[PDB]
């Protein structure tokens, strides 16, 4: 697919070079990395029984079995997240992003952090009762938006908002998770491949706002991508909306929060055999439907 | 030690069944892909038995990998989830053939999960527009006789209702 | 301590002014590093006992209770090997380099080969029992050499080369050490502090070449941080002598081997209470006095 | 599950011990500062125990962490190196009040360690050039019962003598009021 000669005015085109040079490098930086090939030996290790291991150790074809599937997951992750649109949805998306409600004035930092903290309360129940809750992330929000304000966006701030927005946790708890974890039949990235790819999309948010590329689809994206990383032990969900949203809010438009309960599933890979697989061209459109929706 | 591996597909529970029989407290959080195998005492008519679970991926990807913690298996579990036919299916399809070709000569039960969902009205609504339905005891059963089962059981992780009882009949299905 | 009035020709003032910043950061890029904590917590933890782990959660000084230990083992380390030196040892380390063997003539790929292989063979009696074992590191050597060779040090060199030095290991062992581990009272650095400060080195290295450091110097500190931070589950000592043989031959200096019985546990901490301990600058001192007595008579 | 929890000085062999003891070999080459808790079967008099073992961080760096793995433990190991009297100073100094602190009612045994470097020529030489020898079990047993230990047993991790009474012991010790 070619998108040379097709309109475009949200640079999609520079947005999809992006994506082809971190996929092209995916396997080098992610599935050859040897930290995470480590990661997988020892996982896999654990299961099987030494004696095993030893027999094992004398046969050439180990090593890849050991980290055969871990590399699959990965993969397959990459697959659903990597952008690359039909000359259709291409289209679609030019129109889309028009219809979107956009203030040429943005708000100031005490009216994003309200309009982000109330984007959080709008999906949970348990925030809308609580408002000692409310009231922590809000503070983490702030904080957040205080130390990202024009200046760019690193892995260090994202631990500290992560880190503000888990306040009911007690003391001592790991930042990252430790091991593969899963919540309603999700597929998440590995702890080291998602270590990996957060600094990736870090610098993704870094280099597509200098070239200017559409916001929306921005945070579009990294929605997905920040999802299925899932790099932190909790908090994955409120860290990610809070940083597209931050995304949304510097460009004027309205702030993200949830998919429906129908499509969300289908945003990353599952591992429920039945449940439906969305693109990533098709998680943007379909982003962009529901941002458009926030007026009325 | 009694070694039992818990097999089956993606999403039937297979982790959640291990961590409310370990924990007695059926897990509401983040869940591991694969549950560490952990030893537990079960006691059978006054006498204790030391029995170890292995959980296991039962996506297809780690189809090389999986067996390879086959080794000195004493009793399998093959789950499937009672509201997924699909993951019924793949019992036939896939897992005792699995089993049988990778570790031979080794008993398994056949284990029907999530029994709570077929009271669960938005999971029965799903199945009935798409024309499907419940696995029943009954057809379960016969598949467990078909396939030279030990026994069907069933259990639900989320209520406990059965749980202790499957671990009790794998412990027999050992001892057999 | 002021340097700037003393005589140097090694850029011994760029090397101090390295060391300076590093040493600087240290606690930002390490002690404060988040996956190095996640490392500690996780360690600490295993053995506690679940419920006691409950009650201390509560505790506003938990985190620390779990991670001060570990990052007091990276700090006794990060002292050890940061090099700064007094006055007299900044002008003994210039007299010292003078007297170095060192030849004009270039050796080429294969000829170097030889010589690091050598050295590693000299203090393993394994190695000079079994041929196929020195071939086999041999080559990995020659490999590491002609990879690295025109080019800035990466630690994917270092990741191959270090698995070129393990050949009788047997199929999936994991290249990185997954847990804290010793041998002989040695103290190393944590498995992820042992990676952050692995990549430290070789940005170290690089930059060194580049501002004119005298290599000998850049090959003793070298040596001593590369197994101080052990990041490998095996072979970190061969791989350090070969990495800094590379840097002493490219110089036109001889092989280094190791340091006497006496001295080498002084240069990294011990877990032996009674074991003395030098200073990096010590360790440079000594390194290059070992170095000149590489031809000698005792040899 | 019996706890026993291996307590001593750096370098005084902990770990060595607890591996040779559960592997039957003395491990050589990389071994890590604090062993994994495992669990062994062992029999005593026909009947099986579960013996759940611990190692320990010994140095001053986790004075405060150390104690958080000492709740319901049955019996301690307090070990000292034969050939380092520093180390059996510190049984008195630092350990048995430790232990006693935190635990005053669990039962702990003195354990000697490395015994194999008694008869080792190079080790005694450089004890002697430093106007010092090698515990004997005349004085170690004399601090087992100043101390109130349950005894005072000695083991070599490298050669396995006295290693198996080691735990046998231990696991004694803990099925007592
Ligand atoms: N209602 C109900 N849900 C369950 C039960 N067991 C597991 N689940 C759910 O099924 C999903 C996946 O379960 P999991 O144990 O991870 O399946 P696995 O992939 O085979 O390990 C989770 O969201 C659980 O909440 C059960 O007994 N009843
Ligand atoms: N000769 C001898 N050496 C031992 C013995 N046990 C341990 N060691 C050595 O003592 C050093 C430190 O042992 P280690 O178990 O790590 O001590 P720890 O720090 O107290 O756990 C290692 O070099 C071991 O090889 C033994 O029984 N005999
Ligand atoms: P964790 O609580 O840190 O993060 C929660 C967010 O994860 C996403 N999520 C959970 N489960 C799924 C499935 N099955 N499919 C797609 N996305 C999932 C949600 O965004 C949560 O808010
Ligand atoms: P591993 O076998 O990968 O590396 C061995 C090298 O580590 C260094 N080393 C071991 N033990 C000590 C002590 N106690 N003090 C200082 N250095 C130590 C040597 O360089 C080994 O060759
Ligand atoms: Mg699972
Ligand atoms: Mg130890």
């Amino acid at each position: 697919v070619n998108y040379q000669d097709l309109e475009d005015n949200l640079n999609l085109k520079g947005l999809i070079s992006l994506e082809d040079d971190r996929n092209a490098n995916f396997e080098s930086n992610v599935l050859k990395n040897e930290k995470f090939l480590d990661e997988a030996r020892e996982i896999s290790k654990k299961s099987i029984p030494e004696a095993t291991v030893k027999q094992m150790s004398h046969l050439p074809e180990f090593d890849d079995i050991l980290t055969e599937g871990a590399k699959k997951v990965e993969s397959r992750i990459n697959k659903a997240i990597t952008f690359r649109p039909s000359v259709e949805e291409f289209s679609e998306i030019q129109d889309l992003v028009k219809t979107l409600p956009k203030t040429k004035v943005i708000e100031d930092l005490s009216t994003k952090t309200n309009e982000i903290t109330e984007a959080l309360a709008a999906t949970s129940k348990t925030i809308q009762r609580t408002p000692e809750l409310k009231e922590q992330l809000k503070t983490a929000i702030e904080d957040f938006l205080q130390n990202s304000q024009g200046k760019p966006l690193t892995v260090q701030m994202i631990e500290n908002l992560n880190h503000g927005l888990r306040p009911d946790e007690g003391e001592g708890r790991l930042l990252y998770k430790k091991e593969n974890l899963t919540k309603e039949n999700a597929v998440f990235s590995s702890p080291e491949a998602a270590k990996i790819q957060l600094a990736e999309t870090v610098d993704f948010i870094n280099r597509a706002k200098n070239e200017g590329i559409e916001p929306s689809v921005v945070g579009a994206l990294v929605y997905q991508r920040l999802i299925a990383y899932a790099p932190f032990a909790e908090g994955n969900g409120r860290m990610a909306r809070v940083i597209v949203n931050k995304i949304l809010l510097d460009a004027g438009y309205p702030a993200f929060t949830k998919f429906s309960d129908e499509f969300e599933p289908q945003i990353i890979p599952q591992t429920k055999a039945s449940t439906k697989s969305a693109t990533s061209s098709e998680v943007v459109v379909e982003f962009l439907k529901e941002l458009a929706k926030k007026g009325s | 030690t009694i070694k039992c591996v818990v097999v089956g597909d993606g999403a039937v529970g297979k982790t959640c069944l291990l961590i409310s029989y370990t924990t007695n407290k059926f897990p509401s959080e983040y869940v591991p892909t694969v549950f560490d195998n952990y030893a537990v005492t079960v006691m059978i008519g006054g006498e204790p038995y030391t029995l170890g679970l292995f959980d296991t991926a039962g996506q297809e990807d780690y189809d090389r990998l999986r067996p390879l913690s086959y080794p000195q298996t004493d009793v399998f579990l093959v789950c499937f989830s009672v509201v997924s036919p699909s993951s019924f299916e793949n019992v036939k399809e896939k897992w005792v053939p699995e089993i049988t070709h990778h570790c031979p000569k080794t008993p398994f039960l056949l284990v029907g999960t999530q029994i709570d969902l077929r009271d669960d009205p938005s999971t029965i609504e799903k199945l009935a527009k798409n024309k499907q339905k419940p696995i029943t005891p009954e057809t379960a059963e016969k598949l467990a006789r078909d396939l030279k089962a030990v026994k069907y059981v069933e259990c639900s992780a989320l209520t406990q209702k059965g749980l202790k009882n499957v671990f009790d009949e794998a412990i027999l299905a050992a001892l057999e």
